[PDB]
């Protein structure tokens, strides 16, 4: 598969190509523009997963439960069943409220027991 | 034993958005100093199992090129000389040089003063102009008097005779972080859920071919004659039909033309028209009677297909107006073509080795766009020039009524500019990648 | 600043003369010319006017049918040919430039085609004269 | 054909004599191109006043001119014995000709 | 036992930094399309326990803007028609039209030789023209012989009419990395700590008002009327009055004139005043005497903390110049005033319905700010004008020392552009965020 | 808490929105200069942090015992009575050393220690 | 040492100028395109660095061994006896392939071993 | 002895790169108002065994000089009164001074019809020009109508008297993510590897003085002379001498010329000379002839090295061409001299004080950059004055193809401006910094 080649595959499957997609996010005066665009985007999302203590990782499994009527899905109907594009249509109106929530939980939390674990 | 959050980095996610394309290649006014070469090997995904609703006349693409289009347009002639210095009373006679009944009245010669290498210095000149360019200034004072059409707006100007108007394909590719998205299906109706797409980097080149009536040297349709329409119930509305087999036009100013030379002022050259030899014919189009008339059969069996059976179809002429909108209109080799459709859009439909030759007139003094805000003048071409070009849709409106389902006419169009590109960038749509996404699993 | 005239033989009547005009030290290409003759004991009779491309001719009734004015731009030349020669041809030519020159109107000098000037309408260089005979 | 011109005039020197001729509404009543010419025998012409009045470049300030209806007129003020030469009168006609008058001789006594 | 280096990132440190702002709006000459979208969340976060020192005419926002608004202005003329054909001279004589003694002489009836649309053709036209328009010359044979005022400068440019110069406020929106500090002060003057702070992303609107005396529709001072200056001992320095109390002033130009056109150049159209249909008024302005009066005293008592007590003061009007530094020069509809103020600064103060109507001059040839290397026409503006605008403060200067420093006396003037949008900007700190910083404690 | 809301607060306490101030830290032509500014600021403070180890961590401790010379103050005399800006004013002129010391004198001996691991 | 303090030393000696070569690689129309350009080429190797698993390493280690017919030198010749400059022309061409390993080897294998040590 | 593979960041790694350079600064054409402040304290880091080869007539910095430069004249040269309205008929006559020998038919004093402030008045001006500067237009009759040489051409254009020609030097800096690579080599000539080197981040700065046959003001060779090329048995190419001794030369324009001036419109005004103070003399430079005799002989010396022994070397004046290549062409003050070269490359040597004056030509019409699309008028100097300055180097032609190859003889040639700063570019190199790299080990 190439980029976007897994858009019609299964969530579970699709997985195994992050870096397909990953890969392919980076390369008078709109020249400028639009890299200086693309170089935005990247570093908002590169910012986010710094946040949340993805920096560097493909995938997190966070120390986040969450509000199960975002979602009244089985996991094997999310991962074997459908799309990535029709997971994020499912679950739209819920992604700021998971951002926040991540972030609070997360680091901010997390590294308040860092420092005082180090003893 | 509760969900948890998890994190996926590189998920192949779409939103629809708007942002800028490059420009990209395979002196010239499009393929310039600030567009790059494509890579040749579109990565697409061979049609994989999604499927995307997108449409036409919604498509911002058209917007931006439209806009660059202009943009090029200028940045190639402000470094041009103006004419300006030109807006001179003009005397004109009869030209003499074996004019036939057909075309006469279409040129005029005219004697004026100009400026030359030094200031204080005016020289007697004369050029030779078609009639269209100029207009009659004065009858009170004699019956001589003439201006260039547009002396009392704004400025015509004309320079750069080595600047090609070749339509040089133009590919667009998406910057980082954006994708094209690319439709496969061939019976796309250019609003639907289109089941085969694929996406691509750049898209494939298009040719800035400008035209009013017949679209021109563009995409063949490669199935069936297809229309397209926003609502097809809006007769204010054109209709795009896209056909599947291209019809050969041959058209030729058969008159050859001596090209001449002044200066105006400091390095200020002016290009005109001087001797035309040989006798004096119209400049025309020719195109197979046969196939026109099969090309129309095909249509009005596809149109008919949107309204009900054995409705009665009619061709007609335009309103009139402007000669852009009530002619045909085409450049070659820099040269401005307004040509009638009479012989095309006459007959009439019922429920059960030629050619076609359509008249031409030829102008030098164009307003371009539909904007007001310049001139330009066309150079004159050195000898004689033929042209030959592929139609491969056509621009119709319909009436403003039509009578239970009979006497539906349809007409030539052209009104707008943009539906010469949105026939050709109907295929694609752009799309942001959201490579962010969330979705829980059981994990520590 | 001269007009040089030649050519001023003597022929028997009904036969046909040359004259040339040996202009010098002026555009001879930009001016207009002129041809006049006098009889010993007579006044002044004009005889023709010709333009720069010759576009414009004109003769005096007197020697129309017998008289045609020619020009070379180049070699700074204005000619007279003389056909059918009568006794009352005889006379001394002049070859006489008309003067003109640029129209200063309207703050700006205007020219003629190819830059040659317009007409002042008064002849101002004078040649020598030659003589032209008709014996008997 | 010819102008209607005084066959010869004659004054004392000093004087201020006056030499008339008359064309018709295709010369002086028709156009300014009327001109006067100063021919000493022997001689070609030279151009005295061009334009009924104008005084060419190193002609004397004595020397002048007019026009009224069809009569041109040649003024020689303080004549001198240099003055005896023939006058003549010509106009750049409609038809585009030139036509002279008949020849005027000047005696100063 | 022993503290370690440790690092922390996200900390809320500021630093004095300087760089520039964007541009959101609310065409116009400042409201062009190179300008942000409203900001639809001016979101002001107030913050507890923290104090900052605003010195006021350190602030480079103000530098900004300045630059924004000449670069705005040329921006917005740099395609109108110039006036370099119009410098010729003219014929003129007082125009008649039942006019007082006070204003004879003021308005000419000039005509000169135009350029028609083709420029082989010559017209003699007539225009009206102030006086402070045009000058004349004196020896050469007679006076009749006018020039425009600044044909021996940069040419004279002005023209599209359709263009907005209504000062419609724009505000400023820092970039990422830096965030604007607001006082929220009401006593805070311009100098020192301010206790109460908050900070934006975004300001919210400044008027882009241009005046020279009295300071138009601007922020209003909240509690007492506020005396600010870089130095309140020298006289070197403008002294800033922002006023709690608005004044009404109502503006006129009791003409009802008509306005005419036409073509000089290739759609390069010129407009001016015409006829004046009624008898001729003389421009002014009312402010209530009352109001006034109550104005100066509010700032009298001001004065006395900044100067001694029992003091007389004195006012007095502008010790000339041009009229821009002489003269309460304004701009409304697009017409340029010059208003005589000696009315408003003819009073003393002690050691313990009536208008005030100011006579004014009309301009049309104007240089806009102080730089000679360009000037500007002005259009004539058709029909009567009425103008309502609230005085918001002062510019005064005081006077060079006293005798036995008593007496103090004050005088309009030092109209700056610079010290105009003070008043305005002084409540905004620009900062730097940095956050990464170094704090021991700890840790392994 | 928004943005700065912790700016007056001690440090202790500001220690608690540090995800705020992260996230605010990112968004004719000297628009498009002053975005890639903000671009190129951001970009060396994350180059800086990966340097001394600290990508995608809110709080860092390093192998570098702090030299007291720089303040008098104790621990809990700084944290919880001065606010970050206090602090920032009182070892501004340290800044430097205390970068150059953190470059080299953690990784080049972490580095080396983590290559021995194969040995 | 300085920028290059190391460059004509040996692979080995290098290794203490890694901290060094790294800080110089970040910070009107020419100006935007030599710093838009040299963002992007900071981008791109930190995009590779994160596939990679290099979340700010220094000196990273993979799971992934080298082709034999890449080199057929002892590790004593490669960090004592070569320098970087000779080494990058000595395996120039098989640097593409070298990466494609790095990336594909790496996280395919990480993430189908560590989602399931999550359990 | 099962191997892994590991990743290294921060790698010392090269690649050759071409990229553009930043401009230093510390008004005129280069060090502008927008110029980049330069380093106050590069460093310069030796490399420890680092051989590194390269290539000159490969630098790609030399072309990226070349276009900046050429930018700089025009952002200069655009905001400059254009001399269209001074092409006009120029009467002649002759210089009512005291004219040497040489002088005689250098000078012409031209009378014209000039504009004046108002578009209805005209006035007869006079200016001196140079015999260079003046075209015959019609020999026969007249016998005085001339006009300036270019007017028939792209237009003259000049004014800017503020801004200078001073050739301030201007560092090359790289961007972060790049470095220049500076060589130390005192032998090599330019064409492989060099034993010694070092990098920077900013090159010294290099002054882009104008020149042609010699080359003024560069930097000395340190140890010997040295001759470069691109193959030395090719005759077609440039021969880049550079010096290791400088040879001081003197020049003059010993007139005391009087700058008068015109307004010619809105604040559009032209300077030219008016009167000469002084007798006319003609322009010269001198050369210390010991010392061009005893360097041109140390040249030869190096020649003999790089071409055969025993052969005599001779020097001879270029062949032809127009004045730009056949004198010796530089800026003073400004002003544009072509000086005669004669009385330097003339000489025999073979195997077994006093002073050189050259005499001078003086053109103020300057084609630039041997480019037709622009001139411009150099704008007279008031007064007297002198020139010092010092020969670095030679660009010489070798006169190839000789029977039985012998006796080479050397003409001056440089009629390229790319080669003057070949002699200073010379010694760096741009380079890409690589950080990634991997490598073989022991760990997992
Ligand atoms: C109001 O104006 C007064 C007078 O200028 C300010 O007092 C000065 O404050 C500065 C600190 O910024 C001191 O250095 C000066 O010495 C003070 N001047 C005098 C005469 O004492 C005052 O700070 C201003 N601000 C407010 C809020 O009142
Ligand atoms: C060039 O010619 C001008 C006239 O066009 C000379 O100026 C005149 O100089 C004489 C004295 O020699 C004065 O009496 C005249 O009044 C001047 N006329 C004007 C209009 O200024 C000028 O000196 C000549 N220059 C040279 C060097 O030949
Ligand atoms: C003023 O208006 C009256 C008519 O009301 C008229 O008779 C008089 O002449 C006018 N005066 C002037 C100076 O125009
Ligand atoms: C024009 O007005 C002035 C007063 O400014 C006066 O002196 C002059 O006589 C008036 N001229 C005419 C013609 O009314
Ligand atoms: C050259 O290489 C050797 C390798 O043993 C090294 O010791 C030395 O430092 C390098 N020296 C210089 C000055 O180039
Ligand atoms: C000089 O150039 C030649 C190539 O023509 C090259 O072979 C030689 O090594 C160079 N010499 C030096 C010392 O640069």
């Amino acid at each position: 598969l190439g980029f976007l080649g897994a858009a019609g595959s299964t969530m579970g499957a699709a997985s195994m190509t992050l870096t397909v997609q990953a890969r392919n996010l980076l390369s008078g005066i709109k020249q400028l523009q639009a890299r200086v665009l693309a170089v935005e985007h990247y570093l908002r999302d590169q910012q986010l997963l710094g946040i949340w203590g993805c920096s560097g990782k493909l995938i997190c499994c966070t120390n986040v439960p969450w509000n199960s009527s975002w979602s009244n899905r089985n996991l094997s109907e999310i991962w074997d069943n459908m799309t990535w594009l029709q997971w994020d249509k499912e679950i739209s109106n819920y992604t700021q409220i998971i951002y926040g929530l991540l972030e609070e939980s997360q680091n901010q939390q997390e590294k308040n027991e860092q420092d005082l674990l180090a003893l | 034993e509760n969900l948890w959050v998890t994190v996926y980095y590189g998920v192949p996610v779409w939103k629809d958005a708007e942002t800028t394309l490059f420009c990209a290649s395979d002196h010239n006014v499009w393929a310039t100093h600030a567009c790059v070469p494509t890579d040749p090997n579109p990565q697409e995904i061979h049609l994989e199992n999604v499927t995307e609703e997108f449409n036409m006349w919604k498509n911002n693409m058209v917007e931006q090129m439209h806009e660059d289009i202009i943009s090029l347009w200028d940045q190639s002639l402000k470094p041009c000389v103006k004419l300006t210095p030109l807006c001179v009373t003009l005397q004109c006679t009869n030209v003499t040089n074996n004019i036939t009944d057909d075309m006469r009245g279409e040129l005029k010669n005219c004697s004026f003063n100009a400026t030359t290498e030094l200031r204080n210095k005016r020289v007697k000149r004369y050029s030779l102009f078609y009639r269209l360019d100029i207009v009659q200034i004065d009858s009170n004072r004699a019956k001589s008097h003439y201006r260039l059409i547009n002396c009392n707006t704004s400025a015509i100007t004309q320079a750069c005779p080595k600047v090609s108007f070749e339509p040089i394909p133009i590919h667009y590719c998406a910057p980082a972080g954006f994708a094209i998205l690319k439709c496969k299906d061939k019976k796309f109706n250019g609003t639907g859920p289109c089941p085969s797409v694929s996406t691509v980097q750049c898209t494939h080149g298009i040719k800035p071919v400008v035209s009013t009536q017949l679209l021109l040297n563009g995409s063949l349709a490669e199935e069936e004659v297809i229309i397209r329409s926003e609502n097809i119930t809006n007769n204010a509305k054109n209709i795009l039909v896209q056909l599947n087999t291209p019809v050969q036009i041959n058209c030729t100013r058969p008159n050859n033309n001596t090209v001449k030379s002044i200066r105006i002022g400091p390095g200020q050259a002016f290009y005109y028209t001087g001797d035309i030899i040989g006798d004096i014919r119209q400049a025309h189009c020719n195109v197979s009677k046969a196939t026109w008339n099969e090309t129309l059969g095909k249509v009005v069996k596809q149109l008919r297909k949107h309204f009900g059976n054995n409705t009665i179809i009619r061709f007609a002429q335009s309103s009139g107006g402007d000669l852009e909108v009530t002619t045909h209109s085409f450049n070659c080799g820099g040269e401005f073509f307004y040509c009638n459709t009479s012989g095309l859009f006459n007959s009439t439909w019922i429920s059960n080795n030629d050619s076609i030759t359509l008249p031409c007139r030829i102008k030098q003094i164009i307003n371009m766009w539909q904007r007001i805000g310049q001139a330009m003048y066309a150079p004159p071409i050195q000898g004689v020039i033929r042209c030959v070009s592929n139609i491969t849709g056509l621009i119709l409106t319909r009436d403003g009524g039509s009578t239970n389902s009979t006497t539906e006419t349809f007409r030539p169009g052209g009104g707008d500019m943009r539906d010469n590109w949105r026939s050709e960038l109907y295929k694609y749509k752009v799309v942001k990648i959201e490579p962010l996404g969330v979705a829980p699993t059981r994990c520590k | 600043v001269q007009l040089v005239e030649s050519g001023g033989g003597v022929v028997q009547p009904g036969r046909s003369l040359r004259l040339s005009c040996a202009a010098s030290g002026f555009t001879f290409s930009s001016y207009g010319m002129h041809w006049v003759r006098q009889a010993p004991g007579k006044g002044l009779e004009w005889v023709a006017v010709i333009s720069y491309d010759g576009s414009n001719k004109y003769y005096a009734d007197s020697v129309k049918g017998r008289f045609t004015i020619s020009r070379d731009n180049s070699k700074n030349t204005l000619y007279l040919q003389m056909n059918s020669l009568r006794a009352e041809d005889t006379a001394v030519y002049y070859c006489a430039r008309e003067a003109g020159g640029p129209d200063y109107r309207n703050g700006y000098n205007y020219y003629d085609f190819w830059s040659g000037y317009y007409y002042y309408y008064y002849m101002d260089v004078w040649g020598k004269g030659t003589t032209v005979t008709v014996s008997s | 054909s010819a102008l209607t011109q005084p066959a010869s005039v004659s004054g004392s020197p000093g004087q201020s004599i006056t030499i008339s001729c008359t064309g018709t509404s295709s010369d002086v009543g028709g156009y300014n191109y009327v001109s006067w010419y100063q021919q000493h025998p022997g001689k070609a012409p030279k151009l005295m006043i061009y334009e009924v009045s104008n005084r060419p470049s190193g002609v004397s300030n004595r020397f002048s001119g007019s026009k009224s209806g069809n009569t041109a007129s040649l003024t020689i003020s303080g004549l001198q014995a240099e003055d005896e030469a023939d006058y003549y009168c010509s106009s750049y006609t409609s038809s585009s000709t030139v036509v002279f008058g008949g020849g005027t001789k000047l005696t100063v006594l």
